[PDB]
RNA sequence: UCUGUUCUCAGUUCGGAUCGCAGUCUGCAACUCGACUGCGUGAAGCUGGAAUCGCUAGUAAUCGCGGAUCAGCAUGCCGCG
RNA sequence: UGGUGGCGAUAGCGAAGAGGUCACACCCGUUCCCAUACCGAACACGGAAGUUAAGCUCUUCAGCGCCGAUGGUAGUCGGGGGUUUCCCCCUGUGAGAGUAGGACGCCGCCAA
RNA sequence: UCGCCUCCUAAAAGGUAACGGAGGCGCCCAAAGGUUCCCUCAGAAUGGUUGGAAAUCAUUCGCAGAGUGUAAAGGCACAA
């Protein structure tokens, strides 16, 4: 039982380090990426109450992408937060990665966000 | 002749003793102990002299069970210099003892035996004392 | 290579295979005689049938590390059993008898 | 042995800047990218 | 691959219905096999490195790393700079190719290899063998090699307990 | 993985005294054995050549 | 000594001492303490400072051969080529 | 059930027992993105054979650790005495592991 | 001994003397700065080489024993 470091532990550690620097307030929230490997999860958080405006996720019932978790279900998922965001308008936001660096899924996500006009 | 082979610091304020002692109000290793009553100073060559009265009167016993160790260094300046320039050099070591210290313990020893061996013993050191047994 | 460890490569086998522990020039004549190489022989041009052949014959024999571990069992015995030449041995002196004092200066 | 060094910029002449550096860790002539106010840009530095 | 199947298909099943265990897949397995110079040389011949990179690099098909002497000791005469030893680590299909040319070749390459005794683990089931000579196969230039010196060889298991690891080396082939 | 620093390595075979076929990967092609485990006495079971070393000279002495 | 092949300058096919195994002979008996043989092992030694020895018509140097004390034991000694 | 914040570890470290069809995570292969001075161990890319033992969430314990009052003392602001390298009395204040006990969790927002 | 820094004396804010008790400074760094990204040491136990209490490795424990350019004090492993 040789000891395998968990993924999870190591990426609160980064997500705590990349956190300690910026944290969505109100009308400057943080959009915030999980990249779990069925599914990809983004929120937007405001700090200060502990709300959620809007999120969105690969697991939905509609318009759907086969590949579920490939980058273009990244973009997918990107243009859905985005209507999301189009019906409540901020139309500014702080990213926020898991500490999950910003080559992948995370950055499709990101340029969806751009493509759609969403100001990082 | 006891001694701190290390010590940080080898000179150090006088200090000021009041109140009674921290620890070592009551007699626990031994079965007859002996107290201080009044606080001062107590040297090597005063622990040195009661624990040869008392081993060299009982000349049996399980041991001694000496209870305080000096760890105070007391300084001097040589004799017959203008007052100042500097501390003097350290000549000795010190035990501070404050009231109600047990100093010397005793195990093994019977009643009067023992308390002759205290008594004797208690006589080679300048402070008020008192004779204990254990609870 | 023949006992694990290399050999010559532009000598003759019937001097070449003296090189490896515990086998000699007469013995490596009287095998290799029987061998048929013609006590001439590069180890550059060989066949491996034959070099098999060589390599069971010498594999039969006592080549390896089981005569050192031999004579050292052999003297260990000697060492527990005492008996005056293994103190011999275990002193460093002479042992088969001689004038102790002259020479003796091979050993020690 | 750190040497005081002033810096003269490159196409004005203006030097506007000194700096501390050791001859032996560094025998060449440094070479920084410095504003200069009378060129209003960085430009690059020379040592003098 | 070849040693995948053969190791799934014929030790998998056996022990772990032998032991029964509660899941198939905590089954113990070898992980990786990490190569040490420790070559202390270096203060008497600093330039001794790329001697053996070049026959490491013929033992496996990735260079190897120079390590780092965390400090330095005076009666060694190693100041802190000029580093010793060499690593590598082998996980993946190369660990067992490496160990494909351990068995075949190389212990009976070992002119005077006999059985290990049983206690030479680390205590919980991870093995080191030392060997002596640089005589895994002969195209290793031996002929004008100019060291005869050793190699440490640590494979790393995730087996807990001892008894796992010696039964899953007595099914990989240490002879013992 | 960084191209150019690994030394390539081709899929190897293995060639025994005794004939057998074994494959690995190694910067030759094709390699002798001299010695292999199937064909060592010790790997095989019981050995074969020092049992008959084995032997002690129990005080034999009576011819 | 005279004709052929090899080694090609090396601690080597030099050199043979120590060491284990197995023997032969002599003798009541080869450990203390004999000689010799077959093996294997192969050591120091790459012509040697201060100084120092012998040698003038077979002389030095080499190569052997006998003999004497003695059951057996020469590199000692005597003699011969 | 997951993601995500606040509360001093009353949240921890451990000892036991369950769970996976949805999720989470193990696993599989490096074809290009990328990467390890060594590598798919991590960082990545894209799939889902089987696998709850571990990560994760629940039920229990005072083993360790943590929190912790009432009177009790030591110290002391301010008065007043004494044989004054220090003691004693007053209207007040009031320590610290030690015991009463608490505790191996409490509140939000989105996706089931 | 004469200037500057750090601790105690310094009496729970700050300040506070003595020829009182301990040290240090008259520099170094073109990276030993700036930013972006990624971790974790000191020590101990055990296995294996010339490897030796102690070169290098692998595994386990390891809230800080080690680092933090240099003296000390205050801070720091959500890195300093």
């Amino acid at each position: 039982m040789i000891t395998k470091t968990s993924k999870n532990a190591a990426r609160l550690k980064r997500h705590a380090r990349v956190r300690a620097k910026l944290s969505g307030t109100a009308e400057r929230p943080r959009l915030n990426v999980f990249r779990s490997n069925k599914h990809i999860y983004a929120q937007i958080i405001d700090d200060v109450n502990g709300v959620t405006l809007a999120s969105a996720s690969t697991l939905d019932k509609d318009l759907n992408v086969e590949s579920t978790g490939d980058t273009s279900a990244a973009t997918k998922v990107g243009e859905l937060v985005a209507k999301r965001a189009a019906e409540k308008g901020i139309s500014d936001v702080v990213f926020d990665r898991g500490g999950y660096l910003y080559h992948g899924r995370v950055k499709a996500l990101a340029d969806a966000a751009r493509e759609a006009g969403l100001k990082f | 002749m006891l001694l701190p082979k290390r010590v940080k610091y080898r000179r150090e304020h006088r200090g000021k003793m009041r109140g009674r002692a921290k620890g070592g109000t009551e007699v626990h290793f031994g079965e007859f102990g002996i107290q201080a009553l009044e606080a001062s100073w107590i040297t090597n060559r005063q622990i040195e002299a009661a624990r040869i009265a008392m081993t060299r009167y009982m000349k049996r016993g399980g041991k001694v069970w000496i209870k305080i160790f000096p760890s105070k260094p007391y300084t001097a300046k040589p004799l017959e210099v203008r007052m100042g320039s500097g501390k003097g050099a350290p000549e000795g070591w010190v035990a501070v003892v404050k009231p109600g210290k047990v100093l010397f313990e005793i195990s093994g020893v019977s009643e009067e035996v023992a308390r002759e061996a205290l008594r004797l013993a208690s006589h080679k050191l300048p402070i008020k004392t008192k004779f204990v047994k254990r609870e | 290579r023949i006992a694990g460890v290399d050999i010559p490569r532009d000598k003759r086998v019937v001097i070449s295979l003296t090189y490896i522990f515990g086998i000699g020039r007469t013995t490596a004549q009287q095998v290799l005689k029987e061998a048929g190489v013609s006590e001439d022989t590069r180890v550059r041009d060989l066949t491996e049938e034959e070099l098999g052949k060589i390599r069971d014959i010498i594999d039969k024999l006592k080549v390896e590390g089981d005569l050192r571990r031999e004579v050292s069992l052999n003297i260990k015995r000697l060492i527990e059993i005492g008996s005056y030449r293994g103190i011999r041995h275990r002193r460093g002196l002479p042992v088969r008898g001689q004038n102790s004092k002259n020479n003796a200066r091979t050993r020690k | 042995m750190r040497v005081n060094i002033t810096l003269a910029c490159t196409e004005c002449g203006e030097r506007n800047y000194i700096s501390k550096k050791n001859k032996r860790n560094n025998p060449d002539r440094v070479e920084f990218k410095k504003y200069c106010p009378r060129d209003k840009k960085s430009t690059l530095h020379r040592e003098t | 691959n070849r040693l995948k199947e053969k190791y799934n298909k014929e030790i998998a099943p056996a022990l772990m219905t032998k032991f029964n265990y509660d899941s198939v897949m905590q089954v113990p397995k070898i992980e990786k096999i990490v190569i040490n110079m420790g070559v202390g040389d270096a203060v008497q011949n600093a330039k001794a490195i790329d001697s053996a990179v070049e026959e490491l690099t013929f033992i496996a098909g990735q260079k190897p790393v120079v390590t780092r002497a965390k400090k330095s000791i005076a009666g060694f005469r190693l100041r802190e700079g000029m580093p010793i030893g060499a690593k590598v680590t082998l996980r993946g299909e190369r660990m067992y190719d490496f160990l494909d040319k351990l068995i075949s070749v190389s212990l009976p390459r070992v002119r005077d290899f006999r059985g290990v005794s049983k206690k030479s683990f680390d205590g919980r089931g991870n093995y080191t063998l030392g060997i002596k000579e640089q005589l895994i196969f002969p195209e290793i230039d031996y002929d004008k090699v100019t060291k005869v010196r050793g190699m440490d060889i640590v494979i790393v298991t995730t087996a807990n307990t001892d008894e796992e690891a010696r039964e899953l080396l007595t099914q990989v082939g240490m002879p013992f | 993985m960084k191209a150019g620093i690994h030394p390539n390595f081709k899929k190897a075979t293995v060639k025994c005294a005794c004939g057998n076929e074994f494959e690995t990967g190694s910067v030759k092609e094709e390699v002798r054995v001299e010695i292999c485990s199937e064909c060592h006495p010790f790997y095989t079971g019981r050995q074969k050549f020092a049992s008959a070393d084995g032997r002690v000279d129990r005080f034999n002495k009576k011819y």
